[PDB]
């Protein structure tokens, strides 16, 4: 049973990162890892707020666009609103009720947080650019190339929130709900943690940074920079955030965390090389629709899927997964400018005298 | 563990319960007031050997100033603490001596005139002690007090 | 079962508060109710780190306390970092899965995310008080006079989020698990809810005002002031966490939310009352155990539980509750201001002649 406050006096530095005991008093003069209250420090220091940006030039520009144009920017827009409407919630949902020491706790809270400042500001660029926000809103939730992938990414938090909820309600063990048999294993909770946290780190470093391109490649022909504006903010959150995701699976696979979890980790390897491949493939799906109307200049469906490849190979070897796709290099190099911060007249004649022609 | 220096010129460790009761005794009956407020408004500097008058005539002050129309009752919460504060001053207690024995060590002392113990006899002015009401010092107000003793 | 991004599209206007549809699309360019949507406008304008307050003339002002008044310090910094520790986690873990609008559930994260802030801002002052750290962080668990009210508290949290999980994992109706029968009632979940809030209004509304006394009391005889600047900056939040509750228990009270809610509220009344009785006991109480060893200027325990009858009465009729107290004023009036914001020479004889002496 999940308790909000701990009875148990605890030395915090010895838990783990999850499943441990949860955490009770929130002290931050110490970490057993500092990479979690360097994270919050950091990401306290790039607080923004969206209203402080000046969006007003991005109405005429946008309305300027060639209607295919207007096609591959709304539905960028409408898929970033998608992505970081569940992460909003969903860190804090699915992580809060596992995290046993504390700086892992306040970090999911402040990333989860930050997310929310990515909401307001997607529904601060739609009502700026077009007329009526809710025909962008509504579009999101009915649009049938849209929430195909929404299902993909919310499946593996909602499956980790339901085994959590039977870890915490029955314990460990063979159990008979109503009929049924129920079996809880912590090691297939563990195991649906560490997959859940993979998802989330080809969604963070991969699914949103093919959005960053085409957020960016308007910027470069000098086109919607106030939104160009907020996404380089939001990139840089985004950049906190999948370090976040890499520490604790790079910890938990290491089974420096947890011995078991290094056990469980290998188990998974598999699923999780098919779980990021499937993401580049889902994206250079999605490539397929934004171009669907035509491309361009500097970005098509050829250019965009090259950079999902080329991200994913970066991505999942910094996480130990095999390469999926060839060795490229760079096809958008201007991306990542976005997602960072007397003559001395004397003469010897003796010297010349020492000479032989 | 610092020491007050008491009227009589005495010390004892320093207890704010005393400064607490002459303010709850001030502020009895009276509506919206503030022990705290006096306290804090005070801005006492404790040091180590303190006189406990000037302690005194600090919360004084303080209450005095706090005479407000939101809070119009201290004028007499520093009134019944001015008198107190008097009291001390003239007797060396709360209690008043008696009417005779006050006139004669004062016409003794030429502070009053001659003629109090001339024209009325010791049996006259125990009766006059009589008609005196001292919880008639506990109707003045703060502005009145201080008019009294300047 | 809760999911982080529900497929039907649901007129957001039209849910309740809680209960509803889960959330998907995280929008801000409309609400049902707009109270939540200026909280977190005005809890983002509000955004305070603890290190931009010079906190390192405390340490001078600490160490020249009496020892008594040392312990009277250090006792409210105790109690004031459980409060917020559990104030920290608990919004987000007992309410994001039951929300239903936008506004409110982004509300809950960023006032979640502002309680993280407080616990940071603790370490900061006992860093910068303390000679260790740890004597007061590790006293916080086991002391007596804390754990008290720590385990009362913690326990209306702890039941939300456990019938939450039989109503997500079970739904509705009469089960059994594991032979013994157990009854899920969406009228039971809606009244531990209530509940909740209402434990959690008396929370941040009287229990941290009697512990602002605390601390501004130090402030008004000028020490302890970069303390006080963290405590004035965490009492402007406070009373935006009061008032969402408020009006979330408001809300829930007179119906307009869920009619069903209307009736449930008045079966509660009473122990909503006792709720609040016992908490201004328990605050009294832990008044008494402060001064046990003496008292300070402007401060002992008649003057902290007059002002603990003063706000209770206060924070009980802003939710329709009877007021347990005698009407009272203000016994500390100075806390206010830390919670809150020639001759015109020319003659005319003519006009003077017309007169009669
Ligand atoms: N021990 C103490 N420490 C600090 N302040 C004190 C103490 N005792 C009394 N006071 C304060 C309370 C009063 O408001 C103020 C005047 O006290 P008062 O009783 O007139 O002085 P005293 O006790 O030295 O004379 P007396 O012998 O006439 O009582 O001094
Ligand atoms: N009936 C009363 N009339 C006047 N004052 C009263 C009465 N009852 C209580 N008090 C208050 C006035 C004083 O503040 C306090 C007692 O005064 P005082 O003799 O100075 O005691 P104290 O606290 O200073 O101890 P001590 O004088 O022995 O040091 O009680
Ligand atoms: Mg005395």
């Amino acid at each position: 049973a999940y308790t909000t406050f701990s009875q148990t006096k605890n030395d915090q530095l010895k838990e783990p990162m999850f499943f441990g005991q949860p955490v009770n008093v929130a002290r931050y003069d110490q970490q057993k890892y500092d990479i979690f209250e360097k994270l919050i420090e950091k990401q306290l220091s790039f607080f923004w707020r969206p209203e402080e940006v000046d969006v007003s030039r991005d109405r005429i520009d946008y309305q300027a666009l060639p209607e295919h144009e207007k096609h591959i920017f709304i539905s960028n827009l409408k898929y970033q609103t998608l992505l970081d409407s569940i992460q909003g919630r969903s860190p804090n949902v699915a992580l809060l009720p596992l995290i046993s020491i504390p700086e892992l706790e306040t970090w999911v809270e402040t990333w989860a947080f930050s997310e929310t400042i990515h909401s307001r500001s997607y529904t601060h660029i739609i009502r700026n650019i077009v007329n009526d926000p809710s025909v962008v809103f509504d579009d999101i939730v009915t649009n049938e190339q849209i929430q195909k992938r929404a299902e993909g990414i919310s499946s593996y938090y909602d499956e980790l929130i339901e085994m959590t909820s039977y870890w915490h309600l029955l314990g460990e063990g063979t159990h008979t709900v109503n009929g049924k048999t129920v079996t809880v294993s912590l090691r297939e909770l563990k195991k649906k943690l560490y997959l859940c946290l993979m998802s989330v780190n080809a969604l963070e470093a991969i699914r949103f940074y093919v959005s960053f391109a085409c957020s960016f490649a308007f910027a470069e022909r000098e086109l919607m920079e106030g939104n160009a504006k907020i996404i380089r903010l939001i990139a840089r959150d985004e950049a906190l955030h999948l370090t976040g995701t890499q520490h604790m699976l790079n910890l938990l696979r290491s089974g420096a965390d947890d011995p078991e979890m290094a056990e469980i980790a290998e188990e998974c390897k598999q699923e999780c090389y098919d779980l990021f491949v499937q993401a580049a493939q889902q994206e250079k799906d999605w490539a397929d629709y934004l171009f669907r109307d035509g491309s361009m200049i500097g970005l098509n469906k050829d250019i965009l899927c090259q950079y999902v490849e080329y991200i994913t190979n970066i991505r999942m070897q910094a996480v130990g997964l095999d390469l999926p796709f060839q060795t490229r290099s760079n096809p958008i190099p201007w991306i990542n400018t976005w997602l960072v911060s007397q003559i001395d007249s004397e003469v010897d004649t003796d010297d010349l005298s020492n000479f032989q022609l | 563990n610092l020491l007050v220096t008491k009227r009589d010129g005495s010390t004892e460790r320093i207890n704010l319960d005393k400064i607490h009761r002459v303010l709850d005794w001030a502020a009895e009956g009276l509506h919206n007031v503030s022990i705290s407020q006096v306290e804090l408004r005070s801005h006492i500097q404790f040091y180590d050997g303190i006189k406990t008058s000037d302690i005194h005539e600090t919360i004084i002050k303080a209450a005095a100033d706090l005479i407000s129309r939101d809070a119009p009752d201290y004028q007499y919460l520093a009134a019944r603490l001015a008198i107190f504060h008097l009291r001390k001053k003239a007797y060396g207690q709360f209690e008043p001596p008696a009417l005779y024995d006050h006139v004669v060590k004062m016409v003794e002392m030429g502070k009053y005139d001659n003629h109090l113990l001339e024209d009325y006899t010791e049996e006259e002015f125990k009766q006059m002690d009589t008609f005196i009401d001292h919880d008639r010092d506990m109707t003045f107000s703060y502005a009145a007090v201080k008019q009294l003793e300047g």
